């Protein structure tokens, strides 16, 4: 039951815990929906947990692109963007110039407008009841509305809640003192919705199967549009109220862990069936923890690795086209790190796979010429034959195969018909060979090449035989040794015994 | 020092580093000059050619799988190496790609750019085919390469394809969006410009599959409409794909669909089997590689294991491979034997290039 696949060990889940999560499951099951539907793998950074039910209410926009002021961890406005970045985490309270230029930028860019902040009665008991972050609602009866300080932030706030009625929904209204006075709390709002800005569903990757990866057809990611609003869609909400914007803002120089992990990821119904991850391997949900509702949960960069490895090994890659981030704190995230293992196999596999005569020009023996042959050590056997009137081996290698070379064998190599040793090949000393190339009629090459036949797995060699005026030169690679090599060696001993009448 | 491996495609130009698992750039192989010739950039390659189609008259320097445009061909390896890849070509070995049975004349040419126009150091030139078959795990098998301008049966033994078996068939990806565009046109819609042809490349890519037993499924989508597909065109209207699906790619079985008297990609399989050894025929049809974008369809190697099996003695065993990165194969395949330390022993060096001259191709290159 364990998964294995070259230096990628997973073993079984011991006892799968349930991971909190901030997206609401109903939302989750979407995603899963989409995944399948759509044929990809959608990876969704981690929401804050508290602001489930802010998200769950479908009451507010998401956060768009180009807002750099930042939500608040505190009082009523927790979860949201305040238009007075005093009231934001303590990043921007310690730094009220910057921040509060980057919300006011915000809206003078049209990008995003000053909306009241409205909260329904689930997140006035959550901060009160659940989470303890705010004093319990006090009447104030001369406003009318309730009031109440953050237990943590500024605890020496007040903020003052009014019941009111919005498009028939009973909400509570954040009210202030605003230079000492009671005021309408101000959050950024989308700029078409003009609801206040939650957080939104951040796309972490998109992974896609091989067909959809390639060329776009922008004829000045139209792929990763598309997904967005089959997702948006999907996610059913009011027009204006998208959990996913098109296009991306900056990838920022932070780190985080909460604001990557957990991750969740969806993926293709396919890899929860028993030969999920392949033929017998198993299913995703026994190696990462998925949920009922088919998130796939990621929790750290080691799991988001192992993730990344089986997904690519299943032939989901993320996009030329596409731009993420994906990685912080990165375990071997490099591309050398994660190639596909059909790639690496492959390789492994190519690799293991690959591997009277008369007086020579001089006149100091032809057992030299062989031996000029066979020096670099590329060579198992060379020859030298004479073809013309009865053919004969002038010089060969002793103990292996041209010196055996009969004239019959000359006579399928030189002979008029150059298409009957395409049946099943010819004989070289009684060894069988394929024909690979035959040029021994063109011109400047006067050249065959060759290679051995042989049994199961034994290994097989690649020959040139080049044809001079009176002699043919063979040469025999030994193993793994390429058929270029051999025919470059054979051309230019041919070359110079052309040059010397022979 | 990393290789460079360049694809080049008919319609796609593939190209990367050796060693990665996939090309780093993958773009249209045209090149558009502006349309007034008897005359601020002298030409354009790729995605910035189509994006600027409507001032520049745009070609394929490379139509059928053979270069035929040496001045446009020079064009897309300067886009491929100072733009796409952003490199100096005189800084890597490179591995480039050609067409099965590519001419003497034409590979001693793209040897002689190489060496004296991009100064590289050193250089091989693989058959495509012979690529696709190492990206499979394999040294012998025969493969099926279908691309955009042009289709082979690649025959090949432990790395070397045997050219005396190779086989063409002049009809590939773009013949096959030409007539889906002539089949929708029949229906009474308009397909028929360069733009439309776009259209219908991607009804194609989306929809179309390869039938198990085509009458059959001809007599089906005449009788129900469960095989119907809605697409949406880019002015809102929607088109429905019925029996249009599996009518394109049966053209591959069946050329006759767009005039051509050409055997099917089923016997011409069988074809280039036979002209082989005997010895070797068991292993090539144990090892038959479908390769290329136009082997992409659903259901075409449960078609051709129908229809080798159907030709072959009927004690054969038979396998089709389509492995699902068969579009990239080729690509994958040279980064593979690029990467290998066999390689370095394999490449035509410039030391080798000044000495023999481009004729070197033909003895190292095989
Ligand atoms: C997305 C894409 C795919 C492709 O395969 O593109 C290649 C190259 C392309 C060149 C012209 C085109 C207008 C430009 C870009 C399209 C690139 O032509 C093709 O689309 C041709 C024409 S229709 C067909 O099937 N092949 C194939
Ligand atoms: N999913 C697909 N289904 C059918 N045809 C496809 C698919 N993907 C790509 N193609 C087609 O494959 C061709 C491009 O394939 P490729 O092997 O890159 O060609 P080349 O190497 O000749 O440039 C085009 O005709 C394209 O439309
Ligand atoms: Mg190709």
């Amino acid at each position: 039951k364990t998964y294995q696949s070259r230096d990628l060990v997973l073993e079984p889940i011991q006892h799968p815990k349930s991971i909190e999560l901030g997206m609401p499951e109903v939302d989750q099951s979407v995603l899963a929906e989409v995944a399948e539907r759509e044929n990809v793998i959608i990876g969704v950074r981690p929401v804050d947990e508290k602001s489930k039910s802010l998200i769950a209410s479908k009451m507010y926009s998401s956060m768009g692109l180009f807002v750099k002021a930042i939500s608040s961890d505190w009082g009523p406005m927790s979860g949201f963007i305040p238009v007075d970045q005093s009231f934001a985490k303590a990043s921007a309270r310690r730094d009220l110039e910057k921040f509060n230029e980057y919300a006011e930028q915000s809206i003078l860019s049209g990008n995003a407008v000053s909306a009241n902040l409205y909260l329904n009665q689930v997140r006035i008991e959550e901060l009160v009841s659940k989470y303890e972050s705010l004093t319990p609602l006090e009447l104030d009866v001369d406003s009318g509305m309730y009031k109440t300080t953050a237990t943590n932030g500024d605890q020496t706030i007040p903020f003052f809640l009014n019941k009111v009625t919005v498009d028939d929904k009973e909400l509570w209204q954040v009210h202030y003192l605003r230079e000492g006075e009671l005021a309408p709390f101000k959050v950024i709002g989308d700029p078409v919705s003009k609801q206040p800005m939650t957080a939104d569903y951040d796309l972490l990757t998109v992974m896609y199967t091989y067909g959809d990866l390639g060329p776009q057809d922008k004829v000045k990611s139209d792929r990763l549009k598309e997904l967005k609003d089959v997702i948006n869609t999907s996610l059913g909400r009011t027009d204006g109220l998208e959990m996913v914007h098109h296009g991306a803002d900056d990838a920022n120089p932070y780190a985080v862990m909460a604001d990557n992990f957990p991750a969740t990821f969806f993926v293709p119904k396919h890899f929860f069936d028993d030969d999920g991850l392949g033929e017998g391997k198993g299913s995703i949900q026994t190696y990462f923890n998925v949920n009922e509702q088919g998130a796939v949960v990621i929790q750290n960069p080691q799991e988001f690795s192992n993730f990344q490895q089986v997904a690519i090994n299943a032939s989901y890659r993320a996009s030329l086209n596409d731009k993420w981030n994906s990685g912080l704190d990165s375990p071997l995230f490099t591309t050398k790190r994660k190639l596909s293992h059909d790639y690496l196999d492959a390789r492994d596999e190519v690799a293991k796979k690959l591997g009277s005569p008369p007086p020579p020009p001089g006149g100091a023996g032809w057992n030299a010429y062989i031996d000029n042959l066979m020096a670099d050590g590329t060579c198992q056997d060379a020859a030298i034959v004479g073809y013309k009137d009865s053919p004969s081996v002038w010089a060969a290698v002793p103990g292996k195969t041209f010196v055996n070379i009969t004239p019959a064998e000359v006579g399928v190599l030189v002979g008029k018909d150059r298409s009957s040793f395409y049946v099943n090949g010819l004989t070289l000393g009684g060894q069988k060979c394929s024909v690979i190339r035959d040029s021994l009629l063109q011109d400047g090459e006067f050249s065959m090449d060759l290679r051995t036949k042989s049994t199961g797995g034994a290994p097989t060699f690649n020959v040139t035989v080049t044809k001079t005026d009176k002699t043919l030169v063979l040469l025999m690679g030994k193993e793994g040794v390429h058929g270029g090599l051999i025919n470059k060696k054979c051309y230019e001993m041919a070359s110079h015994l052309r040059r010397s009448q022979y | 020092t990393t290789a460079l491996v360049c694809d080049n495609g008919s319609g796609l130009v593939k190209a990367g580093f050796a060693g990665d698992d996939a090309p780093r750039a993958v773009f249209p192989s045209i090149v558009g000059r502006p349309r007034h010739q008897g005359v601020q950039k002298d030409s354009y390659v790729g995605d910035e050619a189509q994006s600027k189609r409507g001032i520049l008259t745009l070609k394929y320097p490379i139509e059928h799988g053979i270069i035929t445009n040496w001045d446009d061909m020079e064009k897309i390896w300067h886009h491929t190496f100072y733009n796409e890849l952003r490199v100096a070509p005189e800084e890597h070995p490179t591995l480039l790609t050609e067409a099965p049975l590519n001419p003497k004349a034409n590979r001693e040419k793209m040897t002689q750019i190489m060496f004296e126009t991009f100064n590289v150091p050193a250089m091989y030139v693989a058959i495509q085919a012979v690529l696709s078959l190492y990206a499979s795990g394999r040294t012998t098998g025969i493969v099926l390469d279908s691309g955009d301008g042009v289709t082979h049966n690649v025959p090949i033994y432990e790395g070397y394809a045997l050219p005396h078996a190779i086989m063409r068939l002049d009809l590939a990806g773009r013949d096959l969006t030409d007539y889906l565009m002539k089949i929708l046109t029949e229906r009474g819609y308009s397909f028929v410009t360069t733009a439309e042809r776009e259209i219908v490349r991607d009804i194609k890519e989306k929809l179309c599959y390869v039938a198990l037993d085509f009458e059959n499924e001809m007599a089906t989508a005449a009788s129900s409409s469960s095989l119907e597909k809605s697409y949406e065109l880019p002015d809102g209207q929607v088109i429905t794909i019925g029996n249009e699906r599996f009518r394109c790619p049966e053209t591959l079985f069946q050329p006759s669909f767009i005039g051509m008297e050409s055997a099917g990609i089923h016997e011409t399989t069988y074809n280039s089997i036979m002209k082989c050894d005997i010895d070797i025929r068991k292993d090539l049809y144990a090892n038959n590689v479908m390769s290329g974008g136009t082997t992409m369809y659903p259901g075409i190697a449960d078609r051709m294991q129908k229809e080798i099996t159907a030709l072959a003695p009927s004690t054969m065993k038979i396998k089709i491979i389509a492995p699902p990165e068969r579009k990239y194969s080729v690509w994958i395949g040279g980064s593979i034997l690029a990467s290998l330390s066999t390689f370095q022993q394999m490449w035509i060096t410039k030391q080798e290039y000044d000495e023999a001259g481009p004729s070197i191709v033909h003895r190292k290159c095989f």
